[PDB]
């Protein structure tokens, strides 16, 4: 815990946010900061003093007082949606290094938009395998949040949901996956079933039919 | 133009020893300090060790929770820097990263040993600390038909399921395919196995006389498979 | 000759220099 | 060969098919059919002009005309896939008797199953009686139709390699099993080797490594 | 009832003689058409030959590649078939059934001598014609690791590596563990030598509790083998 | 009944059937 930074923080999108980080050390030492991405390599953005390594767009600044290090987003964009991590010396005069927890920065609002959905109903071969899942993909939303219900005939299903939690896409809308599973039994035994995606107040609703 | 590829992560049991890798290029390795950081699952970034140059005689300094089970190496000769794990335990698992690693200080404000910077990054190796059973993953094709298609445009994928533990790749014909792939994070499930979708977008008018087969690779369990997708008969 | 004196300042250690950096500008 | 018979035949559950036996001695003389299955003593189907034996199923008849003799099942069912013989005189008017070559008749009587693939390294126990074979395992798979292939690193292994014909299992899925023998030395001396089985049209590839 | 049950069969050299029996019951004997039919081994059913009954002064019809090499006779108060095989050659190796045999004749549409059909069949004697010698089996432990595992359940078997001649059979834990078990056909490699492999897929759960091992009798090299399959 | 049949059969294997056969054969035509 030698360098704590802000848990998370939102900004309007081209408006101008700074995240700090706070520990002993940086009373001695410059901070370094990194981008960080789910699923990529981290970037540094800023380090020492005042370099900004070449790449690296004019927006991002750092600075430095006290035991203090901040990193300044101007006219932040939608791709600095991002983890940020500080780091320095864990002490004073130590070799070792270490990070700040991270900070979350969320740039908020910018155009709603509706979830794509495709539901895909169980293969011959795993019907044949004694197991029964449907495949309700959910893409291209904004904001990250859904609500996804399933339905055999018009009852809804309460048992054998599982739901991943939404994840940035490369153009910055979300994606989830809901998997229903059912065995052979129940999935051959119903007229139909739905994978039902709520994003916003609004309903998508998909079907598929064992026949 | 610079590089860096680690390697060598998979499945160890607790007590278990395990050597990543990372081969370099693009730059002078010789003379580079080099770091391991590691992102255990749900949490941020975590120095692990660093080692230095000749002058410093290829010195090496260690996080706590890792003195004394780590040891960090290089060669030169090859540009591979490692780290070899011994002793294990469960919160080692994380994703594992290395990175070329410069120096800073400031002369008129800097206090020594000044700072260390992580220029460049690799995209990490997936390290899994369990006592669990690895499984290989079943893969079943996602079909098109006239409910997943849109027009000129065809959604069709393959469903890798049940595998453990992560990760597996998913490329469709070998990669020639790149344009359209879309392979959603994996899900959880209560039995501690994971499952996977993997979609491309395909010609609409394509489907039933062109051939579209998911490659699936997982390490772990030395298992590949190459899946056909079909439009099913009648249906 | 800096050909050959880039050579040995690289088996400087960085640990001494900065300590002789600061110890210039401290005392 | 004096009786010829299809090769092999495939039927849809349920629905009807036709099989049969030919050559000169049936203008003359019937024939009578025979269901073998592996590892089973042949039984008796059908014989003469119109003659079922008791305990076969009515939806096992024969005819004749010319050369021909036709063995028809109405209705197939799952537990008629098997080989089917005919018999009669090798000549008109001979005291000797025949077989036909025999038909593999295949029924479909299920959805496409994919195989499940295990790959075993040479025991320890093996390599000290200096040898060492490779066991791929192939098993529930449908229709019961396979490709096995070799690979020593990447490249294919043409010799040393056998493989067994699909066989049923209790659940009418089907299993094989194929086996690389190698040298020790042949074994220790590559990276890897690989057990490539492609059931209609995908591929499964198991790969084993001489360390561990 | 009715139950025909051959023996006799076995390995022999080229050139050698061999007597195959079968024991009949559950029907007339004494006036029963008899005849012995082989399979060998990838091919279909072959007729060897028939002996007829007392009306025919039990004479004996033969296949042609077979006949002035084989003899059958018969001893109608034991009720015993026999097939006397001499000068062997490799291509006689096989699968010996003998079969109770019937006769039809159509009146109207009939043709002398018109058919004869085989109403019941034993299991067969396995007849071996080769110069190779008799090999017992080595067994080795097919066992269950990282690269063999699959979640909760875990496959395990048995090698039964290089035999001559056939057949092995195979149990396991004595023949009290029967579900999940396979047992697949031999294979018959470049050497002349058979394999084949028994696997059993069980709760990866049950090994510290449960032992598996695989019991392999080879009669034709008076071997049989208990082997203990243990994790690695 | 059963029994009727399988006398009467011991009583045509008294017969030579290929004789018997090429008699009928000849009978018919």
């Amino acid at each position: 815990y030698e360098l704590t930074q802000e848990t998370g923080v939102s900004v309007a999108l081209g408006r101008t946010v700074t995240i700090t980080c706070r520990g002993d050390s940086l009373r001695s030492h410059y901070a370094s900061w990194y981008q960080k991405k789910p699923g990529q390599a981290p970037i540094l953005l800023f380090y020492g003093k005042n370099n900004r390594p070449s790449g690296v767009p004019d927006r991002f600044s750092g600075s430095a007082s006290g035991n203090r290090a901040s990193l300044t987003i101007s006219g932040a964009q939608a791709e600095d949606d991002a983890e940020y991590y500080c780091s320095s010396r864990d002490k004073s005069g130590s070799r070792l290094s270490v990070f700040g927890g991270g900070t979350k920065l969320t740039v908020l609002s910018q155009p709603k938009a509706a979830p794509s959905v495709t539901l895909f109903p169980p293969s011959s071969e795993e019907l044949q395998a004694n197991k029964a899942t449907l495949v309700c993909l959910i893409s291209d939303f904004y904001p990250g949040a859904v609500t996804v219900a399933w339905k055999a005939d018009s009852s809804p299903v309460k048992a054998g949901v599982e739901t991943t939690t939404p994840s940035k896409q490369s153009n910055n809308k979300y994606a989830a996956s809901s998997y229903l599973s059912l065995t052979p039994e129940q999935w051959k035994s119903h007229r139909s079933y739905s994978c039902q995606v709520t994003h916003e107040g609004s309903t998508v609703e998909k079907t598929v039919a064992p026949t | 133009e610079v590089q860096l590829v680690e390697s060598g992560g998979g499945l160890v049991k607790p007590g278990g020893s395990l050597r990543l890798s990372c081969s370099a290029s693009g730059f002078d390795f010789d003379n580079a300090w080099m770091t391991w950081v590691r992102q255990p699952p749900g949490k941020g970034l975590e120095w692990v060790g660093r080692i230095t140059g000749p002058g410093e005689g290829w010195s090496v300094d260690y996080a706590a929770p890792v003195e004394g089970r780590f040891t960090i190496s290089r060669l030169n000769s090859i540009n591979f820097l490692y780290l070899e794990m011994n002793n294990l335990r469960m919160e080692d698992s994380g994703l594992y990263f290395c990175a070329r690693t410069g120096k800073y200080y400031d002369f008129w404000s800097g206090y020594p040993p000044g700072e260390e910077y992580f220029q460049d990054w690799g995209r990490g190796t997936l390290v899994t600390v369990s006592s669990a059973s690895t499984k290989g993953p079943s893969v079943f094709p996602l079909a098109p038909s006239s409910k997943s298609t849109s027009g000129g445009t065809a959604a069709l994928g393959c469903l890798v399921k049940d595998y453990f533990p992560e990760p597996v790749t998913v490329s469709w014909n070998s990669g020639a395919l790149t344009s359209g792939v879309h392979t959603f994070p994996a899900v959880l499930q209560s039995s501690g196995l994971y499952s996977l979708s993997s979609v491309v977008t395909v010609p609409s008018s394509s489907l039933g006389t062109q051939t579209y087969i998911c490659n699936v690779n997982h390490k772990p369990s030395n298992t590949k498979v190459d899946k056909r997708v079909e439009p099913k008969s009648c249906d | 000759e800096l050909l050959e004196l880039d050579k040995w300042a690289s088996l400087w250690n960085w640990f001494d220099i900065t300590n002789w950096l600061w110890y210039i500008r401290r005392r």
